[PDB]
């Protein structure tokens, strides 16, 4: 919730810029490299329909 | 965020701004005190602002 | 900017010049040149203004930094802050407020024009066009006082409707015969008032 | 002989050193300290002076090195002892508190141990120089620089660290929270002492100056005013008993209140057995003056008055009594007044005479009316008193009364002070205040400055007996500060008067209501052992509260008053007051027969004064100004009186109004309104006349400082009339003013004035003369004023904070010299509004810490200032002007100061060199006499116009300058021909025309071509000097030789051909016209070490003239610094600590370049760029103008005067017509000549690119007849882009020779590898050079396919028969991918090798699919192109989610580069992004690896991220970034790298310089941004390297090309 101070950290997430280390899916996020599972999903709410976003 | 108590009420006072986030004034019950119409008008408020007793 | 030139080569057709007519001791003459010195700067600055946004506008001329700033104040119609140098009512717009100027150096010329030919005593001034009514007012309390030798703090002030002024209008009243009656009209004018001090 | 007197004076030195011992005196049976330090400070001193003076001449150089001994063994003494005696002073009352004050070692235990240590440390020391007394014995202890170093630096940190104990012990005695804490300190360590206290009783309390004590100091005897008025106790305390400080105190304080009561009770006695009579004896009347103190005969005569008036209304026979009464006492007063008084007594007799002259009015209204009742509210209404002695508590004996307010009398001593004149507006404004104040409401009058609010408040508070307390708020008073001095007034029991209350930052307004609130409720609750809650904490108020608000609605656009805390105050308006009664009250008082005349005929006068004169900013004729008037006018019927007795009588009372009104008048006035002002008095008074001059001693004093200090001087109508009268209108106005300033133009010669004007007081008067100069711009107003730090209460002292205070302490006889504290700025209300209670009549400075600096009588604090177009009222009001026209100074005495300069003072410092300049002196004599040929040349130069508003003392200095080269050159000429001097005709031939040569490059440096052109017609038309007879070639195109006469540099400027090796490098640069005139004068600027400032548009070149000029420079290191919008000068104090360095010496500290012999010139790059405030000043150019003037800046960390040693400037900037640009200061630009470099134009460009290009087709035999053709193509396409791609359309289209150094450096970067093209491809590599460089800035496809078609037209149109098909293409793709070389390639082969090489990139670093067309194959190679040179920036124009950042990766990926990104989150601040930028910096540098720094626009938080971009991308270095710890470790770093590659280097200078070359040779920075309208332009602004070094891509959205 509250995606109007949304962090920068959801970038590689939502960008979907994922590595390859053979099978193995690999990704990045902040200093740390991190396996995610392919049945991944996130949704960003907003309580405000007069919000401007970048 | 938060579910209070039965006979709680919080009060915000401002001026007429428009700084003032357009959440707050959704989430909010909106007063605005301006300056009587009327001298009839007038003379009511007066009269009910300043107690009987005195 | 078509338009804008359109506008800003109608707008100087109302200005053409002022004489710079300086040596008296009365109140009145310096009082008068230091007057038409203020509104000959005035017009000066504002015909260079004038002139370069109409060439920058309209022909081969960069653009600076103050001009973008009086070209996006014009385009607005709000008045540049050095144009009004003397008091505007309450934030005008520039289409009246060159009108008001055209005004005042049209009054300054016919002073002018007087002072070419004591000369300057019998003339009738509006005190809406003068950027300093009050030290109007004192200059010529001044020159009577210089004049027939008397106190200058014991003078009073006799109006009838040996110095006249042009312009003043009423409020919510009206004059007969020096008498004043209340009426309804917003504003009634006054032809001529006399100012003579006692 | 004169050897053997000198010898003599040295031994009469020694035996005095050697028989001076310090004097040591016993400190209460514990140790032996050292006291009498003025005479060995000035015996020291004046040791230097003759040492100074002897070294200079005669024969010093027989006694070189036993002279330099002393000198030095002098200085260092003198150096001991001044530490010594700060860290005695600290150690004494250190010492008195750690021994005094009990529970210390309970509550500070480490720092009473500290302590201890210390103490036994100085104690030894002590001991030490005890057994030795000598001074040459005490200097021979070694070591005892540190130990006293660390002895003061350690006990710095304790009394730092004490500052606890220091609100405990405010809790005991309340009057201790407006004292500050050192100060404090000193109260509680000399507790034993007492006689040290007497300078800290001003800031205790009210009027007690000092206190009566015994000769034992055991009893306090009374208490002593500021004016020498004294109180004596009925009951004596005493300290005795053994009290501590605080119970003393409060026995004084309350012995103090009894003492007045009974004083009161005694005098009050005494006046009703004195006006129960009809007549009274003068004699009798002047004796209990005498005997009375001057409140309590006030508060007497009050009494008496409303009481008699009670009696009368109780019963009309009375009241006529009773108002003959007050009329018959009147006549006595104004009878005694009418002759000779003791001072005090004359005071006290001008208090009763506007008391009694006032309650005449009241018994006038009175009896006007019919009045019959003792409750009429007529009567009720006015301010009445009683007495009532049956009362058995003896200070609530007197009750002073208004309409249903009672009040007690508080018996504070006040001292005397000084009375209001009665106004009715001031009955008014009293009945208003004290209505609040019954209703427990606090006061709030407003109105414009002047009126008369603050005054009115501190007279009632002094009618109420009230100690009252004004403060001057401003936006640092926080909400804990305000607690502070409210919990402090809660604690004594005082009034506020703060001053100045809306500028206070409303959301600290808002939370200072509650507190307001507080102590409302507080009050009330009192009104019915009290307490209130502030900051958190329960404190006893006093039932005397009251809080007064003074303020100006829209004084300055102000912040302004919540509607909360407007309902806590009683608001009263007042805007005029009775400026008659005031001025006919003042008059009478100070005694005047024809009073009421002269207030009627000066009151009009003000009145006329106000409309009549010109409308300046600097004129003020309000009340303070006829105050201000009145006084003198006292002051000066004083000294006349006084004259005349020295030989009653009549004066002329008209005329010493006269001469006041002008003293006081005249020097503020223009030039234009003195014969007007002089018409107003001859009006107004008609035999007035005047008086002048009569100033023989200060006169001739000061004509011969001017004389000894190459100044012209003036006898009132000669050439130095007016500026001689100004600095005697300076000195009437320090004589008769406070504070002082000097309205006028640049270059009017008020410095000089001052400067002089202070010599001659100096050498006239014997008082030393000291003058503190500060810039207030130059530093923040917290490095100004002050700062309290959030977390701890603790207060770190400003610039002029810390001068007020040093010379308030005076630990140096500060208080005995004569102090000018001199603002050399520009005034606004930020700032100037801090000073308001300062240039008021309370005299006194106030601090949030409620600490108030009182100002001594001997501190002038001066204003020299260019303007008032910015300054309010509240500010000119105070002050007394002195108007310094542009006139004032004529340019004839500049000329003689520069003749006599010349003359004397020879340049390398019976001189050869001294001679040769007496010589060019009487040769350049015909030429600056009143007109000549210098004057009217300059006065053609104003009437042409320049790139920047030409003053004249600009081009004059810079004049000034080139003469001095000239006579360096004659001097090297000399040297260069011993055998042969230079003879005297031909010197005169020279200079004659190096005379014309210089004023036409001073005159027209900064102009352009054609008006150059005309100022040397001009000055041929005008001038008798030979000059060359070339109709067409301007005067301008032509050199002077050493041998006298006229060259081109036509001749100067060879047909050289560059190699092949360096074709487009950096440091190459093809001669000509233009350059070498530029670099010549650039020279000649540069040899005095002279600033200046390189206009002219971007790209013209004036870096590669700067470098190229420097380079024939060999002692000169040159470091670039680069402006942007948020500037300051932490850019310059940076690049000073990295590269300079702070010593020390005796005569101040210094700051030198680290490298010895070389002159560090700094390279301001874009010196116009730096924001200006919002009135008018720009912070950096103001520290660069300080600097540059006063030869040197203040040093924040400890407020010390920092002097330049070899620290030069240079500028650079574009003109200030340009988008982003703010014209700089006139004060700065006086001291910078200018130079307007220009773009060189067809014909300079032509060869100054066909050298290049012929140089560069060598490679290729059979291409080298194509050079003249493809130089006309590229010269006439580069200039017909330039036509209509102009700023107004796109920020970003600027075009310069830049592009064209690219786009040859380009071609032949191209055409190296490749050694075999036909002119099919020569074409078809020039044309994607201009592709490369002119289409991919664009924006849209309309001026793209434009460009398209110009290349295709200049190509057709410059290179005929050619295969128009084989040459000019669609895809016209370039790449080195597929080959080894840069050979072109088809898209389709190039499609399928990105398409491999994606396929091998996804499962490599990034798993998403691409999608390929021509645009991102477009996108790739210029990508690469711009990867593969060095410093290859980039700057992406986009929309988001388009590609820009992927595609860098791949490209980055696949030319072997590292992708960086920061990594951006919540809290990601700069310190974060500096540590981030450390790490790059150290993979780039000192690792040697390649780093594509990718950033985007979203990363981007403040403008400190913009700034250290901009310093990276344009220097490749960032100063600050490293400094300490983390400096030394990139030092062991780079020094492991450097072995690593096989590079062997030491020190620090070239380790540090090979890491910049290993950072911009392998660090690669792409910067991400969405387009915007206004965004593109604030980029721009705020970092020029983006739009600079930065190769700019505008990618955009895709097409409809790319969609489909
Ligand atoms: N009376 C004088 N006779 C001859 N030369 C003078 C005289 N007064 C000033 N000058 C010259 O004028 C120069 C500039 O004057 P000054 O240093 O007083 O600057 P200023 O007017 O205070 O300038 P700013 O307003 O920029 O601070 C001085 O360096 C000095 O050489
Ligand atoms: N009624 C009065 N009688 C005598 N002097 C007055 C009177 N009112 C004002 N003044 C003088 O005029 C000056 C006005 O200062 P003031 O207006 O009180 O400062 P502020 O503008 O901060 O309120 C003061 O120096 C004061 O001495
Ligand atoms: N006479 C010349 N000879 C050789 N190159 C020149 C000449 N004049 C200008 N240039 C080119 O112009 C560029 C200089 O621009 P620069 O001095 O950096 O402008 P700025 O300092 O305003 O950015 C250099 O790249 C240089 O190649
Ligand atoms: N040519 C292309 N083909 C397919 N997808 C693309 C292409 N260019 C960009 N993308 C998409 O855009 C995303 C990359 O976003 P980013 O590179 O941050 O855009 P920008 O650089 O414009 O901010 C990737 O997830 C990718 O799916
Ligand atoms: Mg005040
Ligand atoms: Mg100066």
């Amino acid at each position: 919730q509250d995606v109007e101070s949304y962090d920068p950290v959801l970038n590689p997430v939502l960008n979907r810029e994922v590595r390859r280390t053979g099978g193995r899916v690999l990704i990045t996020l902040g200093d740390q490299d991190i396996d995610l599972s392919p049945s991944f999903v996130i949704f960003l709410s907003t309580r405000d329909p007069t919000v401007e976003f970048p | 965020s938060l579910q209070p108590h039965a006979c709680f009420r919080l009060f915000l006072t401002m001026e007429i701004n428009p700084k003032v986030p357009v959440n707050l004034l959704r989430a909010g019950r909106i007063f605005v005190f301006e300056p009587p119409p009327g001298v009839k008008a007038n003379m009511l408020r007066t009269f009910s602002s300043i107690p009987v007793s005195r | 900017h078509t338009t804008a030139s359109n506008w800003l080569h109608l707008i100087p057709q109302t200005l053409s010049h002022l004489k710079r007519t300086e040596n008296i001791k009365d109140p009145l003459f310096r009082f008068f040149e230091r007057e038409v010195k203020m509104g000959a700067k005035l017009l000066q600055d504002v015909r260079q203004d004038l002139a370069d946004v109409v060439q920058v506008c309209e022909g081969k001329k960069k653009q600076t930094n103050y001009l973008r700033t009086l070209i996006n104040e014009l385009v607005k119609g709000i008045l540049p802050r050095s144009w009004s140098h003397y008091t505007v009512p309450a934030g005008m717009t520039v289409i009246q407020w060159v009108s008001d100027f055209s005004e005042r150096i049209k009054q300054l010329q016919n002073i002018s024009l007087a002072a070419a030919s004591k000369e300057l005593k019998n003339i009738h001034v509006c005190l809406g066009g003068l950027f300093v009514p009050e030290a109007y007012i004192t200059a010529t309390r001044q020159y009577v006082a210089q004049a027939n030798s008397w106190s200058l703090e014991e003078l009073c002030l006799e109006v009838n409707v040996s110095f006249g002024v042009t312009g003043l209008k009423l409020q919510g009243a009206t004059c007969n015969n020096n008498k004043l009656s209340l009426s309804n009209a917003i504003s009634t004018a006054l032809p001529l008032t006399q100012l003579r001090w006692v | 002989q004169g050897e053997m007197a000198l010898e003599e004076f040295l031994k009469q030195i020694r035996e005095v050193w050697n028989t001076y011992e310090l004097d040591l005196v016993n400190y209460q049976n514990k140790c032996r300290l050292i006291r009498g330090w003025d005479d060995l400070f000035n015996k020291v001193k004046e040791h230097i002076n003759s040492v100074s003076a002897m070294k200079l001449s005669p024969y010093y150089k027989v006694f070189e090195e036993d002279a330099l001994s002393w000198e030095d063994k002098l200085n260092r003494i003198m150096a001991l002892f001044d530490v010594w005696i700060d860290v005695q002073r600290r150690w004494v009352y250190l010492e008195g508190i750690f021994t005094g004050s009990a529970d210390i070692k309970h509550l500070l235990p480490v720092e009473t141990q500290r302590f201890q240590s210390i103490s036994t440390e100085f104690l030894a020391l002590m001991k030490k120089v005890s057994k030795s007394p000598l001074v040459m014995d005490v200097l021979n202890i070694q070591g005892v620089q540190r130990s006293l170093e660390r002895l003061a630096d350690l006990l710095g940190k304790i009394q730092k660290a004490l500052g606890e104990y220091l609100e405990r012990e405010r809790s005991s005695f309340p009057r201790f929270y407006f004292v500050g804490d050192e100060d404090l300190l000193e109260i509680i360590g000399n507790s034993k002492n007492v006689a040290k206290l007497q300078k800290h009783f001003k800031k205790m309390f009210a009027g007690v100056s000092s206190i009566i004590l015994n000769e034992d100091n055991s009893v306090v005897l009374g208490i002593s005013s500021r004016e020498g008025e004294e109180v004596m106790f009925k009951t004596p305390v005493s300290i005795t008993e053994h009290p501590k400080i605080n119970e003393w105190l409060t026995l004084v304080e309350k012995e103090m209140r009894v003492t007045l009561a009974k004083l009161l009770a005694e005098s009050v006695t005494e006046v009703e057995i004195f006006g129960k009579a009809t007549s009274i004896d003068p004699n009798t009347y002047i004796t209990w003056i005498d005997k009375y103190q001057a409140q309590l005969v006030v508060l007497s005569a009050q009494i008496a008055w409303s009481e008699n008036v009670e009696t009368a209304l109780s019963s009309a026979a009375p009241l006529h009594s009773v108002l003959s009464n007050v009329e018959v006492t009147l006549n006595v007063l104004a009878d005694s007044v009418l002759m000779e008084q003791p001072p005090l007594r004359r005071r006290k007799l001008e208090h009763l005479i506007t008391e009694l002259v006032h309650q005449r009015d009241v018994t006038r209204s009175l009896i006007k009316s019919k009045i019959d009742n003792a409750k009429s509210f007529e009567w009720l209404s006015q301010m009445r008193f009683y007495f009532d002695p049956k009362q058995t508590d003896v200070l609530q004996q007197l009750s002073i009364q208004m309409a249903n307010a009672k009040f007690n009398y508080g018996f504070e001593y006040l001292g005397v002070q000084d009375k209001l004149v009665q106004t009715p507006l001031t009955d008014r404004c009293y009945l208003t205040m004290t209505q609040a104040l019954e209703a427990r409401l606090g006061g709030s009058p407003f109105g414009p400055a002047g009126t008369g609010k603050t005054e009115s408040v501190k007279a009632l508070g002094h009618q109420l007996g009230r100690f009252v307390l004004v403060f001057n708020c401003d936006e640092t008073f926080d909400f804990q500060a305000m607690g502070r001095i409210f919990v402090g007034l809660c604690q004594v029991g005082a009034w506020g008067c703060f001053d100045e209350f809306n500028r206070l930052e409303e959301r600290m307004l808002s939370a200072v209501s509650q507190q307001v609130q507080c102590i409302q409720e507080a009050l009330r609750e009192h009104s019915n052992p009290i307490t209130c809650e502030l900051l958190n904490k329960q404190v006893k108020v006093s039932p005397d509260m009251a809080i007064f608000i003074t303020m100006n609605p829209g004084y300055a656009g102000r912040s302004n008053l919540p509607d909360n805390l407007k309902k806590l105050f009683r608001s009263l308006a007042m805007t005029k007051p009775d400026r008659q009664l005031i001025a006919q009250v003042m008059l009478y008082s100070q005694g005047f027969r024809t009073a009421e005349v002269l207030a009627n005929k000066i009151v009009p006068f003000f009145k006329l004064c106000d409309e009549q004169l010109s409308s300046q900013s600097h004129y003020d004729f309000g009340l303070r100004a006829l105050k201000s008037v009145l006084v003198s006018a006292g002051n000066v019927k004083r000294e006349r009186i006084q004259k005349i007795k020295r030989e009653a009588e009549n004066l002329p009372e008209q005329e010493i109004l006269i001469q006041s009104v002008c003293e006081t008048m005249v020097p503020k006035l223009v030039a234009e309104d003195i014969p007007l002002l002089f018409s107003l008095l001859s009006d107004v008074f008609p035999g007035v006349q005047y008086h002048r001059g009569e100033m023989t001693a200060l006169r001739e004093e000061l004509k011969k400082v001017c004389q000894e200090m190459y100044l012209t001087y003036g006898d009132g109508e000669e050439v130095g009339g007016m500026w001689v009268e100004k600095v005697l209108q300076l000195y009437q106005i320090t004589q008769i003013n406070h504070g002082l300033m000097m309205v006028g133009p640049s270059g009017s010669g008020k410095s000089m004035a001052w400067r002089v004007l202070l010599k001659a007081l100096e050498r006239l008067e014997g008082v030393e003369g000291v003058a503190h100069i500060i810039d207030p711009k130059a530093i923040s107003k917290d490095h100004l004023y002050g700062t309290l730090d959030p977390n701890t209460r603790e207060w770190t002292d400003g610039l002029f904070t810390h001068v007020l205070r040093k010379i308030i302490d005076s630990v140096r006889g500060e208080l005995q010299k004569r102090q000018w504290i001199v603002f050399d700025g520009d005034v606004d209300p930020e700032w100037v509004e801090n000073l308001n209670s300062v240039l008021d009549d309370n005299k006194l400075l106030t601090l949030p810490n409620g600490e108030r600096l009182s100002l001594p009588p001997n501190v002038r604090i001066m204003f020299e200032v260019q303007d008032l177009k910015y300054a309010t009222l509240a500010t000119v009001s105070r002050c007394g002007m002195v108007w310094f026209s542009e006139d004032v100074l004529s340019t004839d005495m500049i000329f003689n100061n520069f003749l006599a300069r010349l003359r004397s003072i020879p340049l390398d410092e019976a001189s050869p060199m001294l001679q040769i300049q007496r010589d060019a002196a009487t040769i350049m004599q015909p030429y600056f006499t009143s007109n000549g040929l210098v004057t009217k040349a300059l006065e053609h130069a104003f009437q042409l116009e320049h790139i920047m508003d030409l003053t004249r003392l600009r081009c004059l200095g810079s004049l000034f300058s080139m003469l001095h080269q000239a006579c360096r050159n004659v001097a090297q000429y000399n040297a260069n021909h011993p055998d042969f001097p230079m003879q005297i005709e031909q010197l005169e031939r020279y200079i004659q025309r190096y005379l014309v040569y210089a004023i036409l490059w001073s005159l027209s440096g900064d102009s352009r071509l054609k008006m150059r052109a005309e100022l040397g017609e001009y000055i041929r038309r005008i001038t008798t000097v030979p000059l060359p007879t070339a109709p067409n070639i301007p005067i301008i195109d032509y050199e002077v030789s050493i041998s006298g006469e006229w060259s081109p540099w036509q001749a100067k400027v060879p047909q050289i051909e560059v190699e092949t090796h360096k074709v487009a490098a950096p440091d190459v640069v093809v001669p000509t016209l233009d350059t070498v005139r530029h670099e010549a004068l650039l020279y000649t600027w540069l040899a005095e070490h002279k600033p200046l400032v390189l206009c002219g548009p971007p790209g013209s070149g004036k870096t590669m003239t700067l470098f190229s000029a420097l380079r024939a420079l060999p002692d000169m290191e040159v470091v670039g610094l680069n402006f942007s919008s948020a500037t300051t000068p932490e850019l310059l104090l940076k690049t000073f600590d990295h590269y300079c360095e702070y010593r020390r010496t005796p005569n101040g500290v210094v700051l030198a370049p680290v490298q010895l012999g070389k002159w560090l010139v700094l390279f301001c790059d874009e010196i116009n760029l730096p924001d200006m405030d919002k009135y008018g000043t720009q912070r950096v150019i103001s520290f660069i103008r300080q600097m540059v003037e006063h030869g040197g800046f203040y040093r924040t960390s400890d407020q010390t005067w920092v002097k330049l040693e070899r620290i030069q400037f240079v500028g650079a900037c574009n003109p200030p017509t340009d988008p982003g640009r703010k014209p700089l200061s006139h004060r700065f630009l006086r001291h910078v000549p200018v130079v307007y470099v220009d773009y060189p134009g067809p014909a300079s460009l032509t060869q100054i690119y066909g050298t290049f290009n012929r140089a560069m087709l060598r490679l290729i035999p059979s291409l080298r007849t194509y050079a003249e053709p493809l130089t006309a193509a590229m010269v006439e396409f580069y200039t017909m882009s330039q036509e209509r791609f102009t700023q107004d359309t796109q920020p970003h289209y600027i075009y310069s020779p830049r592009e064209m150094t690219r786009w040859v450096r380009g071609i032949f970067e191209a055409l190296r590898p490749l050694e075999t093209l036909p002119v099919e491809g020569l074409i078809r590599i020039w044309a994607h050079e201009a592709l490369r460089l002119f289409q991919d800035r664009l924006v849209e496809d309309e001026e793209r396919r434009w460009t398209d078609e110009n290349i295709d037209t200049v190509a057709l149109k410059h290179f005929p028969n050619i295969d128009r098909e084989k040459a000019m293409s669609r895809p016209i793709l370039y790449s080195n991918w597929l080959s080894k070389d840069y050979i072109p390639v088809d898209q389709e082969e190039l499609r399928d090798y990105v398409k491999a090489r994606l396929k091998v990139f996804y499962e490599e670093e990034l798993d998403v699919p691409l999608v390929l067309f021509n645009e991102v194959l477009d996108h790739v190679l210029r990508i690469d192109r711009i990867f593969r040179q060095p410093q290859g920036h980039l700057l992406l124009i986009g929309v988001s989610g388009a590609g820009k950042t992927t595609l860098s990766r791949f490209v980055a990926w696949m030319n072997g580069l590292s992708v960086y990104q920061i990594k951006v989150h919540r809290k990601y601040t700069g310190e974060d992004f500096d540590e981030d930028l450390r790490t790059v910096l150290r993979r780039s540098g000192c690792k040697n690896e390649k780093i594509a720094f990718i950033m985007d626009e979203s990363n981007v938080l403040d403008s400190g991220f913009l700034e250290r971009m901009n310093t990276l991308l344009a220097n490749g270095e960032v100063p600050g970034l490293f400094e300490g710890d983390e400096y030394a470790t990139l030092m062991t770093q780079c020094k492991e790298g450097a072995q690593k590659e096989g590079l062997m280097l030491d020190s620090h200078e070239e380790l540090y310089k090979w890491f910049t070359s290993q950072v911009i040779r392998n660090l690669h920075v792409v910067f991400t941004m969405n387009p915007s309208s206004e965004g593109l332009k604030d980029r721009a602004a705020t970092s020029p390297a983006l739009f600079n070094r930065c190769v700019l891509n505008w990618f955009g959205d895709w097409s409809t090309e790319a969609l489909y």
